[PDB]
């Protein structure tokens, strides 16, 4: 800015990055959709593990 | 993305095995195996089982049988023969 002589459009750009201070704000997602595929995922991982540890003793 | 739920299912790596049907043949063939016999010889027994304990067990092939089977032909005809005589 101290480069700049014609600064007053510096001053501009300043606040317009800190009126635009949010460039995006929060995203999670994965909490509607990790929990269902965890359910039929967690079904099937522990339906195998019972199937082979018994054939395993078997 | 998030990795696939193929590997989540089991149930053609343990029926889709070759050993399978060698499995269910040596469950029933060995487990209902009596580890032990009864008697190898017993036949004829009337102390006749004892001349087939000495004989004609599998744990001889001694020519003694023979030679007293030979030796009652002997004795049974030429007793014959006396009686003819």
């Amino acid at each position: 800015r101290s480069v700049l002589k014609n600064t007053s459009v510096i001053d501009k750009i300043e606040s317009y990055v800190k009126q635009y201070k949010p460039v995006k704000i929060d995203a999670s997602k994965q909490l509607q959709v990790i929990e269902s595929f965890e359910k039929h995922a967690m079904t099937n991982a522990k339906e195998t593990e019972s199937l082979v540890s018994k054939e395993l003793k078997d | 993305v998030s990795t696939l739920i193929p590997p989540k299912v089991v149930s053609s790596k343990n029926i889709g095995s070759a050993p399978n049907a060698k499995r269910i043949a040596n469950v029933v063939h060995f487990y209902k195996s009596l580890p032990q016999g009864p008697a190898p010889a017993i036949k004829a027994n009337t102390r006749l089982a004892r001349y087939k304990a000495k004989y004609f067990d599998g744990d001889n092939a001694s020519g003694k049988p023979l030679w007293h089977f030979a030796l009652g032909i002997i004795a049974f005809g030429y007793s014959m023969e006396y009686y003819f005589h």
